[PDB]
């Protein structure tokens, strides 16, 4: 997934303290205007377009009460828990299915870097990094099996074709890497990182890209 | 009281005016001089008005279609509400939904309306209180309620079908007395003066039977209006009154109107060749021929008279609907044989018989021609009779259907019959492929019977690709997972960018095996170069990325 | 294998990804109105989350960087 700048702590939430209250209390689009600024709109765990959205708490609220209120557990949902049993991806699917798991066997966007731990292949499965061993490739291994990314078929298909549906792209703008010089070649590259952000898949498409 | 009801009835109501009608219907004229008449018009202008618009459809003025469908206790929904489109509708989901079991309460609601049209203070279908049931329910009683829509003056048409296990301390009923009014309405403006009945149809799984053709069920009646209301919610077209009706089509169209009625009065004149020949001695045929006189007196009369149209346009209309919606049969014909009457169609240009048809391309035949049969029997004031009211229940569209001919038949369907409220249900995206996004109601596969909805799929349906509405709407990849074989290009990325992007002791022999399974011109191994090519040479551009760094 | 194409042949908005690389490689790059009005048409049929929008995006930016490449040829050309 994307690094995702942890801007400033919005005031809404600094008055409400975990405990006497629980969540439902707060009013739910104060928080939203803020989150989407450095999310772009975009579930962070699907790598994924909000068409419907909501609040998701990366650590759960059952387990540990006096964690909610801190604003570096609040992300977007892929999806609704409006749909009577709602999807198997992102924000639900941790809620409702999967298992067991542990607070530090998860990946964290927002300081931890997910290039060097997993990789979005051309086919739009995601696999372990390389020469990664142990305790990580554990928490590789464990985030996609929470997550669902290998998993449901609505993700897993339209991540397949939009990284397929660049492939001519990424062929001929490669091929062409002897008849173009240095710099101005480079600068398809920064046309690319300025290209691929008004996309719903950014971090697929910059492993098919460059690496 | 009475000046409530009439401004009623000038504010525009079709049931405001019937009970008016109903009460000055009964005394003498003079009294009912004009009051009579002007509810009649009124009530006959709201059934039959109609307008050709700029494509040339015959469209009504007063639709009449199903609103809202609400399952309360019933098979597996708890408490499940749909609404329906205009136009068409189609259920899909996994077998084990509850998609079938929908079909089923629309057809027991519209039982109601169908006897109670036939028969005055008739009795519709009832659920059953062993299988409709929810067995996990503790109310122990289910009840299966729909709205329907007949215009601006009739918003609302209730009505709830109960049905209480065996045990229960309070008898749940039913609520079917809008349904009653509304029929009554019709039979009792039809037994006066002609008008366009609905069409209710339901074809269901066992239309899938074999033909038998020696078929010598009860002759004489399958000529009668109220023959097309028989047994046509039971599931399965009936063929057999299609292909009877047919066969007294073509002996009507070839003896009784090209050279008038002659095959009745041959035998006529000779009982006066034998009526005076000595002893009489012929009382058996006497008197069952004097009948048929009868019989071709007061039923024809109706099919010849203004209220039904000719019977050669109809054998045109329907010949007309078979080889418009049905896709390779272009003709239709029937061969009288000394001893037989048979019908034959010319299949891909060969003329071939009925029973001996294909099985998928013979029970869809056995859906559009007594469809065809029940809209020119029902609806014979139209210049096209395919083009009345009505509600159809399919039951997967897509059966015994190659793929090739599951991409216009909904498309000649609807072209077809424009104001049937169609209700599918089917399997195939290809059929999705054809489908509006709105027309589609869903399943998802976790669904445990609590929903209160059914919703539309998020991405449009009319002109997406099939891999993507099978594996966007239908949640299914479009290589299998259960096959190692499909696999291959991902253990081949795995193991190619294990080294680096070199082709040196597992991606060349794994490349190998693709090439050697999937062929030379194979798609996957254009794929698998594309992906070759463009890893090779990255390596070029990390070490060119080395040496501007440092 | 069952000669059945992926889009169905009798819906018109099936052809309008297919009319439009004719249409964009018949202008060579540099959409005009009617290329404009074509990309409107998918815009409100298909959503922005539909790969015929994806395929088209990706057919406008090969061609506008194949124009790029006639305007590199623009220099060393007369
Ligand atoms: N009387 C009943 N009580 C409880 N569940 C029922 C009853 N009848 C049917 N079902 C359930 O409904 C489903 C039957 O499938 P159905 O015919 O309704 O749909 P389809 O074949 O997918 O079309 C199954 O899940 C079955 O458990």
């Amino acid at each position: 997934m994307r690094e995702l700048a942890r801007l400033e702590r919005p005031e809404i939430l600094d008055q409400y303290i975990a405990g006497q209250n629980d969540w439902m209390e707060i009013d739910q689009s104060a928080v939203w205007p803020k989150l989407t600024e450095m999310q772009g709109g975009f579930c962070a765990y699907c790598e994924c377009r909000l068409n419907r959205c909501h609040i998701e708490h990366f650590r759960p609220r059952g387990k540990f009460p006096a964690l909610t209120f801190i604003w570096n557990n609040l992300f977007g949902s892929c999806g609704d828990s409006r749909k009577s049993g709602g999807w198997s991806r992102c924000g639900i699917y941790k809620d409702n299915g999967a298992g067991a798991y542990n607070a530090d066997d998860l990946i964290k966007p927002d300081e931890e870097n997910p290039d060097d731990y997993l990789l979005f292949l051309t086919t739009g499965e995601v696999v372990p990094a390389i020469g990664l061993t142990g305790r990580a490739l554990k928490k590789a291994q464990e985030t996609i099996r929470v997550f669902n990314l290998n998993g449901d078929i609505k993700l897993f298909g339209s991540r397949r074709t939009a990284v397929q549906a660049i492939m001519p792209n990424v062929e001929y703008l490669y091929t062409l890497l002897e008849e173009f010089d240095e710099d101005d070649w480079n600068e398809m590259l920064r046309d690319e990182l300025e290209k691929i952000e008004s996309d719903e898949y950014k971090t697929a498409l910059k492993h098919a890209w460059t690496f | 009281m009475t000046k409530q009801y009439e401004r009623k009835a000038k504010g525009g109501n079709l049931l405001s005016a019937f009970e008016l009608y109903q009460r000055n219907s009964d005394k003498a004229p003079g009294l009912g001089e004009m009051l009579v008449g002007e509810w009649f018009e009124m009530c006959r202008d709201y059934i039959q008005d109609g307008h050709v618009d700029e494509s040339g459809i015959f469209r009504p003025d007063n639709a009449f279609y199903l609103r809202r469908l609400t399952l309360k206790d019933f098979r597996r929904f708890s408490l499940l509400e749909i609404k329906l489109e205009e136009d068409l509708t189609v259920i899909i989901g996994n077998n084990g939904k509850g998609k079938t079991s929908i079909l089923y309460a629309i057809a027991k609601t519209l039982s109601w309306f169908v006897a109670n049209i036939l028969k005055e203070g008739g009795s519709g279908q009832r659920l059953s209180e062993m299988t409709d049931i929810k067995n996990d329910a503790e109310d122990r009683y289910s009840d299966v309620s729909s709205t329907f829509f007949f215009g601006k003056g009739l918003k609302s048409v209730p009505i709830r079908l109960s049905r209480s296990a065996l045990g229960t301390a309070e008898r749940r009923d039913s609520e079917v007395k809008p349904a009653k009014d509304l029929a009554d309405i019709w039979r009792v403006i039809n037994e006066v003066n002609t008008i366009n009945l609905p069409t209710f149809a339901l074809y269901n799984v066992e239309r899938s039977q074999p033909f038998n053709r020696n078929i010598k069920d009860n002759t004489g009646r399958r000529e009668e209006r109220f023959d097309a209301y028989s047994q046509t919610l039971g599931g399965a077209g009936r063929f057999d009154h299609f292909v009877e009706w047919y066969i007294y089509l073509h002996k009507r169209t070839v003896s009784d109107i090209s050279s008038s009625i002659k095959e009745l009065e041959q035998q006529v004149n000779d009982l006066q060749r034998t009526v005076d020949g000595g002893m009489v001695s012929v009382k058996s045929l006497l008197e069952q021929m004097k009948f048929k006189l009868s019989e071709a007196i007061e039923r024809n009369d109706a099919a010849v008279s203004s209220r039904v149209l000719t019977e050669s346009v109809q054998k045109s209309i329907v010949e007309k609907a078979i080889c418009s919606v049905v896709p390779s049969i272009s003709n239709i014909w029937v061969e009288m044989i000394t001893g037989s009457d048979l019908v034959k169609v010319t299949n891909d240009g060969h003329d071939v018989t009925i029973d001996q048809l294909s099985d998928g391309l013979r029970v869809f035949l056995s859906l559009v021609a007594d469809l065809a049969r029940r809209m020119v029997m029902l609806n014979p004031l139209l210049e096209n009779p395919l083009e009345g009211r009505g509600i159809v229940l399919i039951d997967q569209i897509e059966l015994h259907l190659h793929p090739k001919w599951q991409q216009e038949v909904i498309l000649n369907l609807r072209s077809a019959f424009p104001n049937i409220q169609f209700i599918i249900t089917t399997h195939s995206p290809i059929v999705l492929s054809t489908i509006e996004k709105r027309c589609i109601r869903e399943f998802e596969p976790n669904d445990d019977g609590d929903q209160s909805f059914l919703d539309s799929p998020d991405m449009q349906t009319k002109g997406s690709e099939n891999a993507q509405i099978l594996e966007q709407v239908m949640n299914v990849h479009s290589t299998p997972p259960g096959i190692a074989e499909s696999h291959w290009l991902g253990n081949f990325e795995l193991l190619l960018l294990d080294n680096s992007g070199e082709l040196d002791n597992h991606s060349q022999v794994l490349y190998d095996q693709i090439k050697a399974h999937f062929g030379i011109d194979s798609i996957e191994l254009k794929k698998a170069d594309s992906l070759i090519r463009i890893n090779k040479m990255k390596n070029k551009l990390n070490k060119i990325r080395a040496e501007k760094g440092k």
